[PDB]
């Protein structure tokens, strides 16, 4: 019985460990497909408003 | 200066958006930070939960 | 010869500004949709090492 | 000078095509980009009940 | 207890990155009126200039 | 130098966004401190379990 | 109770930044109306000697 | 013997919802990355025609 009373007490602690760890390792990899977008819709919509 | 100000529209609204981009991203790396402070503190506490 | 351009660059700049509107509207729907992203696609993969 | 208006002219026609290709890329995309932040909260809401 | 407490965890984290993202929204709406407003003033100068 | 007062303006509101959505993430690491006294308080009821 | 307790103060203080930008927002609009009122009066006034 | 096969029944199924939502977080991120692409395929070119 101990033995999956132990399993929790990995598996809860490491559900909300693994949770606030991904949340910045997986945040800071979107963050940099919006540099590589924000770099392409700069280069669309800034030459429009220089036609304008 | 009227020339000029047809490249310097871009620049200031490129340098406006990648300034906003790093505010975003600053942001969001404190994001990655308080999620940081989880993780270290399911490691301490939830590995001693498991002690426990 | 002058004439002539007055009345061409201008009604290619309501042409233009037509389509200005839809970029600077995807150009700002990126900036919000990414911040989306960054706490979506996080917590998406990292919730799948939770559903195991 | 007017050959390079009738030129900017017929530059600003084709440039605007050129960028209502990329735009209306960018257009169909951030229309499925709003649908897709709604099927990646959608994965982050039921994951994240399924983390519960 | 300590479940009840790992569920308002995932509520906790998840609503952190959804309001997290609905600010780095209102900062990329910030943003993009600064790159609006850098070409509002220099549009005004230039015709200021073109007309005196 | 009022497209350039344009410019410094614009980058110091993005940071003047930055600062205030730093703070709001500062608030979150004052959370991030409370999941690790919820993450204690597992180790405490598994000490619970323990001492009982 | 302390996990709750930074549920609740996470989200007022992150909902607190996001009124501080969209008046940071308001701010660059309401600065960028009188740096364009002041590019137009200055220059204005310079051409109104000269003109004169 | 139960606790063997119900250890097995487990590791067993979980491959089987584990597989079937990490295949739709690989396909969502997908998506987004593969619209950018088709974008990002024609914009190689138009971009040095949009500054010429």
């Amino acid at each position: 019985l101990r033995r999956q009373v132990d399993q929790l007490t990995n598996d809860k602690a490491r559900v909300e460990v693994e949770r606030d760890n991904l949340a910045e390792d997986i945040m800071r990899l979107r963050e940099k497909l919006q540099e590589e977008m924000l770099q392409r819709e700069e280069a669309e919509n800034t030459l429009q408003s220089f036609r304008q | 200066a009227k020339q000029e100000s047809t490249e310097y529209r871009r620049q200031v609204q490129s340098l406006t958006c990648e300034v906003d981009a790093l505010k975003g991203t600053n942001e969001s790396l404190e994001r990655q930070m308080r999620e940081m402070e989880e993780n270290f503190a399911v490691e301490a506490a939830n590995y001693q939960d498991t002690i426990g």
